């Protein structure tokens, strides 16, 4: 699967 | 007032007309066009944002290597007016590429995320307008609905066709996305949340809901 990078407010 | 992200899928496929006058695409662009105008003449106070995926060009905060490509900010967090209007009509044109839609939600998320800081709506609100026929990763999928519950921002999928006659020769591709939709809608709404899957046809009605 493709990964992708979640901003970082996102992972908080 | 409300924000509101229309979140439009310009992609190649979208430009495939075989149903009716009109494509996907110039549909789609006609019922954007109506709502903005609605709410200009209405004088309206929500803030609409244009989010475009599959457009040949990036533009958008989180784009880099490989990386929420092929979408574009069209118009940011802001009142429309007929500038937009006209900017609309005449600007937004048919892609030549596919993009991944849960790549332009995320991009959605973010602007609303970001534009609106410190400030009161009733409801924050994604529109995504599409016919689903382009792959897309569900890498971390579950981090976008925790952040979709705790923002409290509400979902609406508009598809040029029902998903309740005859068949309407969807790809395996289209139906998979369908499936996606539910399983994203089910997951914020439980059963009531599969109701906000409406089709192109229904959609202009829907939004002013």
């Amino acid at each position: 699967e493709r990964k992708r990078i979640l901003p970082t407010w996102m992972l908080a | 007032k409300s924000a509101v992200v229309l979140c439009m899928d310009v992609g190649l496929a979208m430009s495939h007309s075989n149903q009716g006058k009109e494509s996907p695409f110039e549909q789609a662009k006609k019922v954007m066009m109506l709502f903005l105008q609605r709410q200009v003449f209405a004088e309206s106070k929500d803030e609409i944002a244009v989010v475009l995926y599959g457009t040949d060009t990036t533009d958008n905060a989180l784009a880099r290597e490989d990386q929420y490509e092929n979408i574009s900010v069209h118009r940011h967090l802001m009142l429309p007016d007929f500038d937009l209007l006209e900017q609309i009509e005449n600007v937004v044109e048919p892609g030549s590429v596919q993009a991944d839609f849960l790549d332009a939600l995320i991009v959605s998320m973010d602007l609303l995320q970001k534009e609106t800081l410190g400030k009161k709506y009733t409801r924050l609100h994604i529109a995504v307008f599409s016919d689903l026929s382009s792959p897309f990763s569900v890498d971390q999928l579950e981090v976008i609905i925790a952040n979709l519950k705790k923002a409290e921002i509400t979902l609406q999928f508009f598809l040029p066709f029902s998903v309740d006659g005859p068949g309407k020769g969807l790809s395996d591709q289209q139906k998979e996305g369908i499936e996606m939709v539910r399983k994203i809608m089910f997951s914020l709404d439980g059963e009531e949340g599969l109701s906000e899957v409406f089709t192109f046809r229904d959609s202009l009605e829907r939004l002013s809901i």
